[PDB]
């Protein structure tokens, strides 16, 4: 939505484009558009849904 | 300097200019062809009309 995708090398984050604040990819930090085949060099990591661990209990 | 790839240098073109830039991945290959194609016309236009 707004920032960046970066990795460590080993976990995938959304960052803000001016300054390195790693966060979890979440369904609140990113929008959806179609699907994997359009996009030129995507890539495959989980993005967490903050509602399902509320609905779980 | 900080390095961006280019792809992604334009998505935030595109966000500069309220495109959301899922717009720029969708067409991509469109968008090059025409930036590529809009630089052929300024050689032809300059090699032209002096
Ligand atoms: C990339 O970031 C992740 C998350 O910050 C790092 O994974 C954690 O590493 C510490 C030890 O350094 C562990 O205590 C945590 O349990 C790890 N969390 C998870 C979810 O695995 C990871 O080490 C970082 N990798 C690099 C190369 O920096
Ligand atoms: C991202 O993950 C998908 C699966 O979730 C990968 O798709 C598989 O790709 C191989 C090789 O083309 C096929 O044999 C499988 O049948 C595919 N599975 C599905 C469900 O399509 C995909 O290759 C991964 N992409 C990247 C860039 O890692
Ligand atoms: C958006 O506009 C472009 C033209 O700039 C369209 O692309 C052309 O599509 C036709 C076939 O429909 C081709 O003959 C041309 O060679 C294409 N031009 C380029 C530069 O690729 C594009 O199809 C349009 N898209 C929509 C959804 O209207
Ligand atoms: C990145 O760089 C090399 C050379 O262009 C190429 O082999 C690789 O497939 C490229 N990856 C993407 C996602 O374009």
């Amino acid at each position: 939505r707004e920032g960046v995708f970066v990795s460590n090398g080993t976990h995938w984050f959304v960052t803000q484009r001016n300054f390195y604040e790693p966060q979890i990819i979440t369904t609140d930090n990113t929008f959806v558009s179609g699907n994997c085949d359009v996009v030129i060099g995507i890539v495959n990591n989980t993005v967490y849904d903050p509602l399902q661990p509320e609905l779980d209990s | 300097a900080l390095q961006i790839p280019f792809a992604m240098q334009m998505a935030y073109r595109f966000n500069g200019i309220g495109v959301t830039q899922n717009v720029l991945y969708e067409n991509q290959k469109l968008i090059a062809n025409q930036f590529n194609s809009a630089i052929g016309k300024i050689q032809d236009s300059l090699s032209s009309t002096a």
